[PDB]
């Protein structure tokens, strides 16, 4: 049981990374300045600076959705 | 090639390549590389339809 | 058994480590 | 019967020519 | 062209569901062949 | 100090961030935009938050040009300002002009 | 650094040089088309590569070329 | 940052980029700096000598640890019970339970129990000492010790070879033919007829006495005077046949008679030695490969294949894509010809073996064949010239590249949708109740292969019937005795057939073709049809997927000038529409899922077949194959349980706990993929920013640097890692059920 | 009889399965009411069953072993409905459907009418999809575009 | 099965309007935030810094992640 906890401890806190790391860096970023003339829902602002691929916040939401998918499902098999 | 002729693009990298399209307006300065706009009916994939061409890369139909 | 358990610890323990150290040291110092 | 310690150690001086012949092609292959 | 008849989802969907039916009405008159039967 | 604006330049009222520069306008490069407003009207941050630019000339050093630039555009596209100077800074303190080059 | 190339398709719209978020390109006079001008990168080194001047231009084929090349701190996009 | 040194674009980056791109462009010499044609071909050639080494002292690890810690000479006594060991285990973290789970009855320590089936190998080339397994281990270190010193030798500047010594391709044709494939298969039949075969019949011949012991007692003068049949015969005063043709199995040991693989080894011999005599060399006749290649025109090919020699030839990239496709089509054939007609003795028996050994060789040859097409995408990219390939057959099928794509892409959505429709037709039926309205297809076309092959197949016929033996086929009208009945007892042989009763030529019964389990070919059915057209689907999908990502490579409509990007680039960017995986490389990342996919259909099918017959349950599969609930729960569900119990609370470890662990290691490396496959860049980029900016503000901390820039890695690399993982654990997670499955059967 | 198949009248599991199912039938009939809506529905599906395996039996399907109905495809007329005959009423009713909406396509030509579905250009289109190939083979014959 | 299902649903249902939750607070952040509102107040000054907080949440993850999956990992080793 303290195990099991500490796995939904991480799957909630992970999901939180995530849709946080969308929330606070929706309008900028020290890689895309200028992300919230971007807009919520793009797909990157291209293969260059490395490569920008779902910086978005809509692709953190993304993420967030598998990871709540992580998160619920060890909830209910626990 | 003059207004509202119907026209075959040669070029190789077009999305036009062995496509018809209509000759909207042909620029009469000679120092134009590619003087001849022809509109389309199709789009390419940043959904537009004009674009200006020479005159070797079309063919009259 | 016929075991050399003392090569098991030199080659697959010690012998990694020191050729990633040594490797570290080529792919990091300028010239 | 299996092979004694004396037939490991004639394996280990072939390993060991074979050793040097491939940290030679090693370093003419690195120039 | 009519109102709410003539869209692609609906023609579309009114055309699968109307398909399954006289499907389904040709395997209860069939008798729910695997076969077409040759005697 | 280490991060020294030229005279004629005043800051602008900011509380300070951690979205701004790291060991990198040390050792190898920074930027520096300026600015001149009319009056004090408040703009977004390129590294987060909100500040507020004072009358007069405003200098501002950023760790990247392209967060210059997009403080640039943001400029224009809500404030009117169209005169940004984006120059790079060495950590010697020598100065460079790189936007506008042709004038 | 990213090499960025212009060729001779370009018909002078002022696109490419707005949706540029690093300041590459600039427009010269030039005399192939009726806009009189073509753009050029002479700042190729603080080019990040994030192909926002090929998504705005307006041709078939588009007339600017970006080929991802070497990578800097700069070309990388790094704060740090 | 001086290393990659052959890379100083690579070099000077700052990041953490360099080190990863140095590893992943290390072996692409072409794109080095400072490269020319002729430093690249010598260095190639040298790689090859140190990888050859490679093979040979991994070969003379077999030898020594199976002499030094075997049981190889306690296996020769009795063959059917004690199981091969391939090394013993030296790991400090087993506890007691391990210890003596690994440890056979009347061992003295933890073992690994052997599943490559290199004692059966050992066995029937001759080895029946430890200490012929010692000096195979010695002769293997010390030639690889003699190809190290080779190569070592050519990059030496007197013995470098020139770019002509590499691009004759007449003289290695003739000498490769002639040489390796004929002498080494002729002294491998001297072998078979000195060593092997007399050493089956008690006779032992070594390395002291081989000179003074024939193999035949009419020895050298049944060569030279024409009476070749006197090897065939069993003779005078001992001598077993050395020269023969039984054909089919041997019923004594299960397997391949040792004279026809003495025969087999003889004749392609010849036919190599002859077929290393057609090209010119330096005495004037031989056909010449650029008048051969450039000389077959006919008109409706139109240039032919003009200049195809100088295409081939210029170009490694071709080269080696024909390499790897005829490698891996060998390596399929390799694993389909070893379950079929097994060569080596008492490994049919052993079944986890014979699943290993083909899941092994059949999942290498679909990665060659990836790897064929990667490089022919390759070389669409890097070296084809189309004002060299003017009208030649190779411009005409880039030129109308769209009918194959198009065409591939037809057949592969034929296949699947039809099927998936008859499955899931089998799964609705099998839920309703009702497995008689199952949609069943009896393969009749693949049962008539087996009839004229001659199975009987009892409604089916040969077209030119039998003879009147009515065991030689029709249409082998010659040799009643030499295979009809060695290919017909053993083609219809086995466990459930060639009863007591019969009444037709199985009647004969006595040379004991009933003692071998399963015939040389199985019985099929529906869900044979079935997963074969799946089989199909995978295949046609692998190659649309890879004949797209080679013909597109280098351009279309969407990026028409691809090939000055190279072929591993991420993508042109968001823009006319949005481009991701549009490189060619790209092509090759997503046909290498559904090469594991086929695969895993393939490998799926020979595991469930043979377990339903090794069992004695193929009504099971009979009737589940065809739905797949049944390949659910009667395959995979219903074949975990000694996995899955390899360790638990309750029950104590057996030598299967391994097996065990690996699973759920390759569940979790297959699942670690799926990370770097479904996220992408920029997200990791900005979290990297943050740890960054966490570095350098925490104290005691902030004092250590880095030398590169963390950054997050690339898009191809995020796509490469992924597909690592994804494909590092498919593989043990199969290779640990495939194992522990068959070896829990008891 | 052909290779690991017989018909079904010297099947001995297809007699098993009928079996099998006929009694389970009666058993389940017979500890119901009669006038409940079950017993009149398994009275049909016990109708219809029986019908389904006399069907089986005439016409010849094939099975050994596991007892189940095997279909043989290479064209033998003996066995022409288990391929032959929904082969062509696939390509009559498909080639209705792709003709239908090839025409559709042709006599349209705009970006209004896919998303709007005008039915008196539409089910003209599927009454000469009810008869393609009168239609199509000469336009098979004559060709029908130039393009690269 | 009812007492399964209807915490099982519940979860379900309950994990995605918190995915929506971090979905239209970037919504927010990208399109109706505005610079003149919110002044030094304690939604400007969480993107002040946004880094450290993802960071922890970065740090605090990993914690979770290892002192949870590890002790699972090491029950499988063991
Ligand atoms: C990327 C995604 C994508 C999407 C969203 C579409 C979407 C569409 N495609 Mg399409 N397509 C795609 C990719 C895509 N395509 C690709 C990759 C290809 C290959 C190059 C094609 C090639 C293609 C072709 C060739 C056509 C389409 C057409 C269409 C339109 C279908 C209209 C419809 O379904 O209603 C269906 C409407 C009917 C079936 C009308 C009949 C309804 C009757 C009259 C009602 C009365 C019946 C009554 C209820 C009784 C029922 C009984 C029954 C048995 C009769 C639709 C908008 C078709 C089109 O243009 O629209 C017509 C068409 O011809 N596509
Ligand atoms: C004789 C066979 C052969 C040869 C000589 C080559 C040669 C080459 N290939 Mg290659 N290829 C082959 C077969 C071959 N290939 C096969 C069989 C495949 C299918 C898998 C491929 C698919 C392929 C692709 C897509 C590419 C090449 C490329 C290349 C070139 C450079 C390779 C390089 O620098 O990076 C070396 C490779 C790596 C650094 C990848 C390492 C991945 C490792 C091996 C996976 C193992 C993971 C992990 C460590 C396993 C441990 C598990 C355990 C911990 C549980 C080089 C000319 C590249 C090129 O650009 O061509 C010019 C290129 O992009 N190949
Ligand atoms: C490259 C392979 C190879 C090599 C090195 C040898 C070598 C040898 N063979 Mg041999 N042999 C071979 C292949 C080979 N064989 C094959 C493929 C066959 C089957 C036709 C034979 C069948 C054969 C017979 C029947 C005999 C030899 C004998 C001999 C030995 C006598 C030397 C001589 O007079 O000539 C010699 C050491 C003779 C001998 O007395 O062995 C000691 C002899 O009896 N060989
Ligand atoms: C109940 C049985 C059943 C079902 C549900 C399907 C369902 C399907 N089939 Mg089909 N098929 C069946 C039985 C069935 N099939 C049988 C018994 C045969 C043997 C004759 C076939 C042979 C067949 C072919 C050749 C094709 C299909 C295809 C298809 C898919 C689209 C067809 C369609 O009508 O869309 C609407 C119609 C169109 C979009 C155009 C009509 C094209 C038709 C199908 C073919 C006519 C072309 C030409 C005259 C003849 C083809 C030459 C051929 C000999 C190679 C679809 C999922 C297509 C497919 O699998 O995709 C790859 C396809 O081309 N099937
Ligand atoms: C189970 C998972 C799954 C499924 C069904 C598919 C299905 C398909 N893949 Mg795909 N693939 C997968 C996983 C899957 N893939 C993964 C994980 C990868 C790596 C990312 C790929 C990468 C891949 C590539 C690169 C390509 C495909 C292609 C295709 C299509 C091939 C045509 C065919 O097989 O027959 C028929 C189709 C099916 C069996 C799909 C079932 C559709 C049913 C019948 C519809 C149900 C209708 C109902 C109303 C809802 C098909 C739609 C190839 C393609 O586009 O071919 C034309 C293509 O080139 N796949
Ligand atoms: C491609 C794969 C495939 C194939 C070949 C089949 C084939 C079959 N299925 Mg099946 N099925 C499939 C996939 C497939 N299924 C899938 C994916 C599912 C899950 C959804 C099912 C679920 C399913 C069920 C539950 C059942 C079947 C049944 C059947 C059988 C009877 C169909 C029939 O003859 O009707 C009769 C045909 C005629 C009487 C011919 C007359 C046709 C008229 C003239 C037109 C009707 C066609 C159509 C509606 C178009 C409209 C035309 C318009 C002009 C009105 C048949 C052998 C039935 C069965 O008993 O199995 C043995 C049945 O119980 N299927
Ligand atoms: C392109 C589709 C396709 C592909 C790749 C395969 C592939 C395969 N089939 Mg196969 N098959 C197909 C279609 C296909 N089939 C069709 C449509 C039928 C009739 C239902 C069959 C019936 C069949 C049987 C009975 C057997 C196979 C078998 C096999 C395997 C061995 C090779 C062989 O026998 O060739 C034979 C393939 C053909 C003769 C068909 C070629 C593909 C045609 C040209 C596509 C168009 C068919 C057309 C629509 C049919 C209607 C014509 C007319 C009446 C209108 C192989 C992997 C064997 C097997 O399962 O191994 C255990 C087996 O014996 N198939
Ligand atoms: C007018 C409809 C129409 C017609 C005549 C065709 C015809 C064709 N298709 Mg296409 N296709 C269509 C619609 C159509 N398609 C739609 C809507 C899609 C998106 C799902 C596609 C996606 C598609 C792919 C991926 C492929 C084809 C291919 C092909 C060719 C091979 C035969 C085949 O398998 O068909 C296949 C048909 C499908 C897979 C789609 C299923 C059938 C659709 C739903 C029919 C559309 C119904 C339409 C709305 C009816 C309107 C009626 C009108 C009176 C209002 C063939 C010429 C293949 C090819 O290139 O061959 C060389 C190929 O790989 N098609
Ligand atoms: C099973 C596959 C898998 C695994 C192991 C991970 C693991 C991780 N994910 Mg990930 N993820 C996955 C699937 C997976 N993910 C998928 C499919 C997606 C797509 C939606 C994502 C998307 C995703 C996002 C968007 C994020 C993560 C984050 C993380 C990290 C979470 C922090 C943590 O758990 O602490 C510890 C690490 C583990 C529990 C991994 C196993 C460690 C083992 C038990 C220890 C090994 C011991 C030793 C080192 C081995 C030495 C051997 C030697 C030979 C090398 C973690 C490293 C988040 C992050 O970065 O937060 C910090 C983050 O924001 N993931
Ligand atoms: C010399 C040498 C190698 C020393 C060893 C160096 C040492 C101590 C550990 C080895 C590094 C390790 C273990 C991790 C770092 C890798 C990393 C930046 C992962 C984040 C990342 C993820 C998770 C994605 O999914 C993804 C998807 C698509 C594109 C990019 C990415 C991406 O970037
Ligand atoms: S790739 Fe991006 S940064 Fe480079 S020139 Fe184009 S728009 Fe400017
Ligand atoms: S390159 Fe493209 S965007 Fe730039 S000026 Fe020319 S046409 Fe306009």
């Amino acid at each position: 049981d303290f195990m099991i906890h500490h796995i939904h401890a991480l799957t909630i806190h992970v999901t939180i990374l995530i849709l946080l790391k969308g929330v606070l860096f929706a309008r900028s970023s020290r890689l895309i300045p200028d992300k919230a003339n971007l807009g919520f829902r793009f797909p990157c602002d291209g293969p260059g600076r490395g490569g920008t691929c779902q910086s978005s916040a809509w692709d953190h939401v993304f993420l967030g959705l598998f990871w709540m998918y992580n998160c619920i499902s060890i909830v209910i098999f626990h | 090639i003059q207004k509202g002729s119907q026209v075959r693009v040669l070029r190789q990298e077009s999305y036009w390549y062995n496509d018809v399209g209509t000759v909207a307006s042909v620029d009469k300065g000679a120092n134009v590389i590619y003087p001849v706009t022809v509109r389309f009916e199709k789009v390419n994939y940043s959904n537009l339809n004009t674009n200006n061409f020479g005159v070797s890369e079309l063919e009259e139909v | 058994m016929n075991v050399y358990p003392w090569l098991v610890y030199v080659t697959t323990l010690v012998f990694p480590l020191v050729s990633l150290a040594a490797l570290f040291i080529l792919i990091e110092r300028d010239t | 019967m299996l092979i004694n310690n004396f037939e490991v150690a004639g394996a280990f001086v072939a390993a060991l020519i074979a050793g040097f012949f491939a940290l030679m092609l090693s370093t003419t292959l690195g120039k | 062209k009519i109102p709410f008849l003539s869209l692609a989802p609906i023609s579309g969907a009114l055309f699968i569901i109307g398909s399954v039916v006289v499907l389904a009405l040709a395997n209860i008159y069939a008798k729910y062949p695997l076969l077409h039967p040759l005697v | 100090q280490a991060n020294s604006l030229p005279p004629g330049a005043s800051s602008p009222i900011f509380g300070g961030s951690t979205g701004g520069l790291l060991r990198k306008a040390l050792v190898e490069e920074k930027y520096l935009i300026t600015w001149g407003s009319k009056e004090e009207q408040v703009f977004e941050m390129p590294t987060g938050g909100a500040a507020t630019m004072v009358a007069g000339v405003n200098g501002l050093y950023l760790a990247r040009k392209e967060q210059c630039h997009a403080l640039h555009r943001q400029l224009v596209a809500k404030f009117k300002i169209r005169d940004s100077k984006i120059y790079r800074v060495l950590p010697n303190g020598e100065q460079t002009l790189i936007y506008p080059k042709d004038g | 650094s990213h090499a960025v190339k212009i060729y001779d398709t370009c018909i002078g719209c002022t696109q490419c040089v707005r949706a540029c978020p690093l300041d590459v390109l600039e427009m010269v006079p030039w005399d192939g088309n009726r806009a009189g001008s073509i753009a050029s990168s002479p700042r190729t080194e603080d080019c990040v590569g994030c192909k926002r001047c090929e998504t705005a231009c307006p041709t078939d084929f588009l007339s600017i070329r970006v080929y991802l090349g070497a990578e800097t701190t700069r070309s990388m996009g790094l704060a740090y | 940052t001086r290393f990659p040194k052959f890379s100083q674009d690579l070099a000077q980056d700052p990041t953490t980029r360099r080190i990863w791109y140095g590893i992943a462009t290390a072996h692409d010499f072409e794109s080095h700096d400072g490269m020319t044609e002729e430093t690249l071909y010598q260095k190639i050639f040298a790689s090859h000598f140190g990888h050859i080494a490679i093979i040979f002292l991994w070969a003379s690890s077999f030898n020594f640890h199976v002499a030094w810690q075997g049981n190889f000479e306690q296996w020769l006594t009795d063959p059917t019970k004690v199981k091969p060991i391939a090394h013993a285990i030296f790991d400090p973290h087993f506890g007691p339970g391990a210890v003596k789970a690994f440890t056979p009855e009347g061992g003295s320590g933890p073992v690994n129990i052997m599943y490559s089936g290199l004692y059966y190998f050992w066995y029937t080339i001759g080895i029946r000492h430890n200490s012929e397994l010692y000096e195979g281990a010695i002769f293997l270190i010390l030639l690889a010790a003699l190809f190290l010193a080779a190569g070592w030798l050519h990059l030496q500047p007197r013995f470098r070879p020139s770019l002509a010594w590499f691009k004759n391709a007449e003289s290695r044709l003739n000498h490769h033919l002639s040489a390796l494939f004929g002498v080494s298969s002729l002294a491998w039949a001297g072998h078979m007829v000195h060593v092997a075969i007399p050493r089956a019949y008690g006779k032992e011949v070594n390395w002291s006495n081989f000179l003074q012991i024939a193999p035949h007692d009419a020895g050298l003068s049944a060569f030279f005077t024409g009476n070749w049949g006197a090897y065939a015969q069993p003779g005078a005063n001992g001598s077993p046949p050395i020269l023969t043709f039984i054909g089919g199995l041997n019923p004594q040991t299960g397997s391949l008679p040792l004279g026809d693989i003495a025969h087999h080894h003889l004749a392609i011999a010849v036919i190599f030695i002859i077929a290393g005599h057609m090209y010119r060399t330096n005495f004037g006749i031989g056909h010449n490969l650029k008048e051969l290649v450039d000389g077959q025109v006919w008109p409706g090919v139109g240039a032919g294949h003009r200049g195809l020699y100088d295409t081939v030839n210029n170009s490694l990239h071709f080269q080696l894509s024909l390499a790897l496709a005829s490698l891996g089509t060998v390596t399929s054939l390799v694993a389909q010809q070893m379950y079929a007609l097994p060569p080596y003795a008492f490994m049919a028996k052993d079944h986890t073996t014979m699943a290993a050994l083909y899941t092994h060789h059949q999942y290498i040859a679909g990665f060659l064949l990836v790897g064929a097409f990667a490089h022919a995408a390759i070389f669409w990219v890097r070296d084809y010239d189309p004002e060299a390939n003017k009208d030649n057959v190779l411009a005409r099928v880039l030129a109308h590249k769209e009918a194959i794509i198009s065409h591939l892409s037809w057949v592969s959505l034929f296949l699947g949708f039809h099927t998936l429709g008859l499955y899931v037709h089998n799964d609705v039926m099998q839920a309703f109740g009702r497995p008689e309205d199952q949609i069943l297809i009896e393969p009749v076309f693949a049962q008539w292969v087996q009839a004229q092959s001659g199975v009987l197949i009892p409604g089916m016929a040969p077209i030119f019937g039998f003879l009147q033996d009515n065991a030689t086929l029709g249409t082998t009208p010659a040799a009643a005795g030499t295979f009809g009945l060695g290919w017909f007892c053993s083609v219809n042989g086995g466990p459930g057939l060639t009863e007591a009763a019969t009444g037709i030529l199985k009647t004969c019964f006595d040379n004991g073709y009933g003692k071998l389990e399963t015939p040389v070919f199985l019985p099929i059915g529906p869900g044979d049809f079935l997963v074969h057209h799946a089989i199909a689907l995978g295949i046609h999908t692998t190659v649309l997927i890879l004949v797209k990502g080679a013909l597109d490579a280098r351009g279309t409509k969407l990026m028409p000038d691809k090939k000055d990007f190279g072929y591993a680039f991420p993508c042109d960017g968001p823009g006319r529409g949005g481009t991701c995986d549009i490189s060619a490389w790209d092509a090759f990342y997503l046909s290498m899922f559904w090469m594991l996919n086929t695969l895993g259909w393939i490998t799926f099918y020979w595991h469930w077949k043979h377990l339903a017959i090794w069992t004695d349950n193929v009504a099971s599969f009979n009737t589940n194959s065809v739905y797949l609930m049944g390949w659910l729960r009667d395959y995979l569900w219903a074949y975990s349980s000694p996995l899955i119990n390899g360790y638990g609370p309750s029950a104590a470890v057996n030598n299967l706990s391994v097996w065990s662990w690996m699973f759920l290691f390759g569940h979790l490396v297959w699942a670690t993929g799926f990370m770097f496959l479904i996220s992408w860049r920029g997200y990791w980029q900005e979290l990297i920013e943050t740890l960054v900016w966490a570095h350098e503000r925490t104290p005691l901390a902030n004092l250590v640097r880095w030398k590169d820039k963390p950054v997050a890695m690339s898009i191809v690399q995020g796509r490469l890692i992924g597909l690592a993982h994804f494909t590092v654990g498919y593989i043990l997670t199969y290779a640990a059920f495939v194992i522990a499955s068959t070896a829990g059967l008891s | 009889p052909l290779g690991n198949t017989i018909p079904c009248s010297e099947s001995q599991a297809f007699k098993d399965l009928k079996d099998a199912r006929i009694n389970g039938l009666k058993e389940k009939i017979a500890a119901t009411d009669p006038a409940t809506q079950y017993a009149k529905d398994l009275t049909a599906s016990m109708e219809l069953w029986e019908y389904r395996y006399a069907n089986y039996e005439k016409n010849a399907s094939c099975d050994k072993d596991s007892g189940q109905p095997h279909l043989i495809v290479d064209g033998r007329l003996s066995h022409a409905g288990d391929f032959i005959i929904p082969s062509i009423l696939f390509l009559w009713l498909a080639g209705a459907l792709g003709w239908a909406g090839r025409d559709y396509l042709l006599k349209t030509q705009n970006a209004m009418d896919e998303i709007l579905i005008d039915f008196s250009k539409a089910v003209p289109s599927l009454v000469l999809g009810l008869a393609w190939p009168l239609f199509a083979i000469p336009q098979i014959l004559s060709g029908a575009i130039r393009d690269n | 099965p009812t007492q399964i299902s209807l915490f099982t649903h519940h979860m379900w249902i309950g994990g995605f309007l918190i995915v929506g939750a971090g979905a239209h607070a970037a919504i927010f952040m990208v399109r109706d935030y505005d610079p003149a509102v919110n002044q030094n107040n304690l939604l400007d000054r969480v993107l002040r810094h946004r880094d450290a907080i993802i960071s922890h949440l970065n740090w605090v993850c990993l914690f979770l992640g290892f002192h949870s999956f590890g002790l699972y990992v090491h029950n499988d080793t063991m």
